[PDB]
């Protein structure tokens, strides 16, 4: 750990600075260093961790999609052979993406999830675990693809079970978990009907609980509800 | 692509 | 050189792929590998090199500015001491920026400039040399700042002298060189009047030569002329 | 910031 000599508090401070500078690779490295101090993460710290790696892997995924698109075209009937370079470079980006996912999954397994007892932390981390297995699933093609998919499903399912028992239906973590598990169903598990059912039921149960919220909590919940509706509009 | 958070 | 085992043509192909994927660090690494094959660069290849490193250093510069701004505020009268972290992280980004600049300047010195005999290549590379010394100047504060500034000035001046002898006033390389040397005068050399004079004279000499151009060359030249006018509007 | 290319 190249961050082993830096104070935990300094790592968190620098993660916030890296965010302001839109230096998300640095942000992720600082937050990995903070996790490796071994202490549990506060709510703010968990979100710094998730923001950092979401931005890093999001860029990798966007690049992979561009390259995969170019690669598939080079393989159509009538394309001029261009050699191994597109495949090689897609593989390079894919391997770096898998590395980032494995890093995040490693942090969750050593030892964030096992120490997470409160619903807000445990559901958050299990959602992340589902998310990063989902990103691995997006690029998987081998003997392991079904097992990667089932790892994502299992993490999301455990998070869902806890969230339904322990959080109100408007809790933004619960909502974001359902949003993403719904996308998993649609895009990974070839289960569009499950995706649509989950998004719709989540939206309706949240709507009925909005009356309990403050203005600020209302804004947070309705933002994610709008994403659920956006996806439903995309899919119907 | 669909929205995720 | 980690690219030493890859074919020159494969490096150029992958640079173009990296560009499409907005992976500019990769793009720059591929083009550095291509330069290190030792052959001169074609027009397209020179622009791949410049696009890659301009994007990399541009992001570093934007980050440095954010962090420098935060640092200066932390040093105002009334600010709460936050410790060494802002300075340290600004220094980290600054050192990485200086490294990229030194890398580019190294490629130009070994041995792109000395082999560049045609005006279009030689002016292009000397403009780059001015640009990357200018980026070093932006962060310089020590015993070397004046010498860094004079290195930028000298490279720009040699490029200007060649461009005025060997290129028409509408040549986009000549125009972009003048644009950037004008910014050097305004932002680095504390010579706003020289900056304004150079931009205005460049614009007017180009305007008078537009009648010689094809429609496509006209579009290229007038685009950079509009940047000259934009800066003049900013400065007057 | 001013324009450069
Ligand atoms: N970036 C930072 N420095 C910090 C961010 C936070 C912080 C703390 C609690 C919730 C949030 N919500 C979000 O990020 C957003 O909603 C989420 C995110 C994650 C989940 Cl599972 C659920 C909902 C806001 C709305 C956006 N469309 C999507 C992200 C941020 C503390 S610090
Ligand atoms: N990105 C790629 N794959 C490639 C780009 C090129 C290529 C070749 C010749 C000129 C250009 N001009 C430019 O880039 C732009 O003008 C310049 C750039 C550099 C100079 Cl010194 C002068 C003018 C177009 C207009 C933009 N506002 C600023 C950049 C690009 C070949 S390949």
């Amino acid at each position: 750990g190249a961050m082993g000599s830096m104070e935990r508090a300094s790592l968190i401070q620098k993660a916030k600075l890296a965010e302001q500078a839109e230096r998300y690779e640095d942000m992720a490295a600082f937050m990995k260093g903070a996790v490796e101090k071994g202490e549990e993460l506060s709510c703010e710290e968990r979100n710094l961790l998730s923001v950092a790696y979401k931005n890093v892997v999001g860029g990798q995924r966007a690049a992979w999609r561009v390259l995969s698109s170019i690669e598939q075209k080079s393989n159509e009937e009538g394309s001029e052979e261009k050699g191994p370079e597109v495949r090689e470079y897609r593989e390079k980006v894919e391997t770096e993406l898998q590395g980032v996912c494995d890093t995040v999954l490693g942090l969750l397994d050593s030892h964030l999830i096992k120490e997470a007892g409160d619903a807000e932390s445990r559901v958050f981390y299990l959602k992340m675990k589902g998310d990063y297995y989902r990103y691995l699933a997006e690029v998987a093609t081998g003997d392991d693809k079904k097992r990667i998919i089932d790892s994502a499903r299992s993490a999301y399912q455990e998070a869902m079970d806890i969230s339904k028992k322990e959080m109100p239906p408007t809790n933004p973590i619960r909502l974001g978990l359902a949003l993403n598990f719904s996308v998993f169903h649609y895009e990974i598990a070839n289960s569009p009907e499950e995706a649509i059912s989950l998004a719709k039921t989540t939206f309706d149960e949240a709507m009925a609980d909005l009356h309990t919220l403050s203005e600020d909590s209302y804004k947070d919940s309705t933002l994610i509800m709008q994403l659920l509706r956006d996806n439903l509009t995309l899919w119907t | 692509f669909p929205a995720t958070v």
